[PDB]
């Protein structure tokens, strides 16, 4: 590529995409925590026999 | 699940005028070549030079 | 040691398998080109005792005899092959399939696996490879002096060199389709290998007799639905707890008998 | 007093050790330059009974004989020497490590200890000391009328004096590297001492050889990941309850024996 003098190459991070990805990742993490909690309430129920 | 890897989106970003003569922007492909105090070779897209 | 204990010991194991399937589906909610699993169950033995339909008298038959049954067993976990939603992540090296075909990839041992993941990279030698470093087939090399990579809807890979107004074709991407997509054996790393229940690998071009279409800059996400998995967890948890209660009731019954 | 009771007692002790490791990891979240611990277990001895592979007849061997095993024992507690997150405190005296080196300090016993903590102070004598007052070899004396301290990426310490246009070098901070980093014996107060399994201390400047670089104004936070510890705590609690249930079952069987 060619060099442009007097200019800087800024970052390529789009904030809207990052925010929506953060939201969906939070929901997925909560779902995984929920199934973790279910496996225990199952192990605890088996223990209380 | 297993994390196969972490990539880096090597697409050209914004070009912003700065008004200083020592900043260079690389459109399209290319990497600036640097050497540290040890002598290793490095590559960087940041054109903020001094 | 007693019949109801074995039956409720099979119920526990089947519900644990269902929970395992649900948890595995929820863990891979973000992996591209994923197909979620579904466990199927079937009845175990049925002890005959009094035979159903047995001739009690010389003219009267016994309807629906004493058929005491055994627990449950799972046949298998089948992959729900549906089209995951496509995502526009705008990179020239990501390709997504629109139909029901598979990419062919050559394993290091010389055999060929089949993957629907479209996140492709370029190795140091210039070949298209899967993100796990497995080289794609039938080999699409990419020159060092490449300016843009264009993969069309027909799988044709073109590379535009510097200062040249015409693109250069560097290969042709083909899709493999099977009689039975479920019977493929998953070997991990988003890879499936051929099994005799999956028929034979039929190679086809993308748009003809049944291979899917390829879209560049798109990634095929998983078909896992979170809400349905949540509801299924709530129902599997209740079923497991109730079967454990059956175990406990059998245990209490055996206690009094022994005490006698 | 019975074999299963000893096995369950060993399991309980191992799970308690795991819980202590988790608690120690949790207690040192705010410590700087702390490396989390992980415990590794091994399975104990085996009562032989019938030997596996013993010749039963003149030609037929016995496959997989009665190997009744004993409980479990923890072998080791290993540190995870990984680069923790760097935190900017904007202090002229705080130093952070970027690689895999160690700072060398002198205990008042006369032996040398090694610490990765970088929160340094100056004593009333003007020397560089650790927050516990241990003097930081190979020894940096800071003059009385200092205006600012500059510690370079390679370890050169300079002091800017009033009326002098040039900085004055007052020492050189060095890093010690070990061939085996996990073999160091932790004596507390963020100090590790060398053992015979920790190789020999190789002193080097930050940048040369393999030692890491020094960042001024930064502190190395602990590498403890908390959510993993919470999940491990849940697992440890459930496993401890299961082992306690095994103990209870053994106790009940012994009780039903006595009355006979």
């Amino acid at each position: 590529g060619k060099l442009t003098n007097g200019a800087l190459e800024a970052s390529n991070v789009d904030l809207s995409k990052e925010l929506v990805n953060m939201i969906v990742a939070q929901r997925n993490y909560q779902s995984n925590a929920q199934t973790i909690k279910t496996q225990d309430q199952i192990l605890n129920t088996l223990v209380n026999l | 699940v297993k994390v196969a890897g972490i990539t880096q989106d090597f697409t050209d970003g914004t070009t912003t005028n700065t008004g200083r003569g020592l900043d260079v922007a690389i459109s399209q492909n290319g990497f600036f070549r640097l050497v540290d105090s040890n002598g290793s070779v490095f590559y960087s897209r940041n054109g903020q030079f001094k | 040691m007693i019949s109801s204990l074995w039956i409720a010991k099979t119920g526990l194991d089947a519900q644990q398998t269902n929970m395992d399937v649900i948890a595995n589906n929820l863990a891979n909610v973000s992996t591209n080109g994923f197909k979620r699993q579904r466990a199927v169950f079937e009845d175990l033995l049925y002890q005959t005792i009094r035979q159903p339909g047995a001739q009690s008298s010389e003219q009267t038959t016994l309807p629906s005899g004493l058929q005491i049954g055994t627990g449950v067993r799972p046949v298998a976990t089948e992959r729900l092959h549906s089209q995951g939603n496509l995502s526009q992540t705008n990179n020239s090296k990501d390709v997504a399939i629109k139909g029901q075909g598979f990419f062919q990839v050559m394993l290091p041992d010389g055999t060929s696996a089949y993957t629907r993941d479209g996140s492709f990279q370029v190795d140091q030698n210039g070949q298209l490879v899967t993100a796990g470093g497995f080289q794609v087939q039938p080999a699409i090399t990419i020159p060092a002096n490449a300016l843009s990579i264009t993969i069309g809807r027909d799988g044709v890979v073109s590379v535009t060199q510097q200062g040249q107004a015409a693109p250069v074709q560097v290969g042709q991407l083909n899709l493999t389709t099977f009689m039975n997509d479920t019977g493929l054996e998953s070997i991990g790393e988003n890879l499936y290998i051929e099994t005799q229940s999956s028929g034979a690998p039929n190679e086809s071009t993308p748009g003809l007799n049944g291979a899917g279409l390829l879209y560049q800059g798109y990634v095929e996400t998983s078909n896992v639905n979170v809400a349905e998995e949540l509801v299924n967890m709530i129902q599997v948890q209740r079923a497991y707890e109730i079967n454990s209660k059956a175990v406990s009731t059998t245990d209490q019954m055996l206690q009094k008998l022994t005490q006698l």
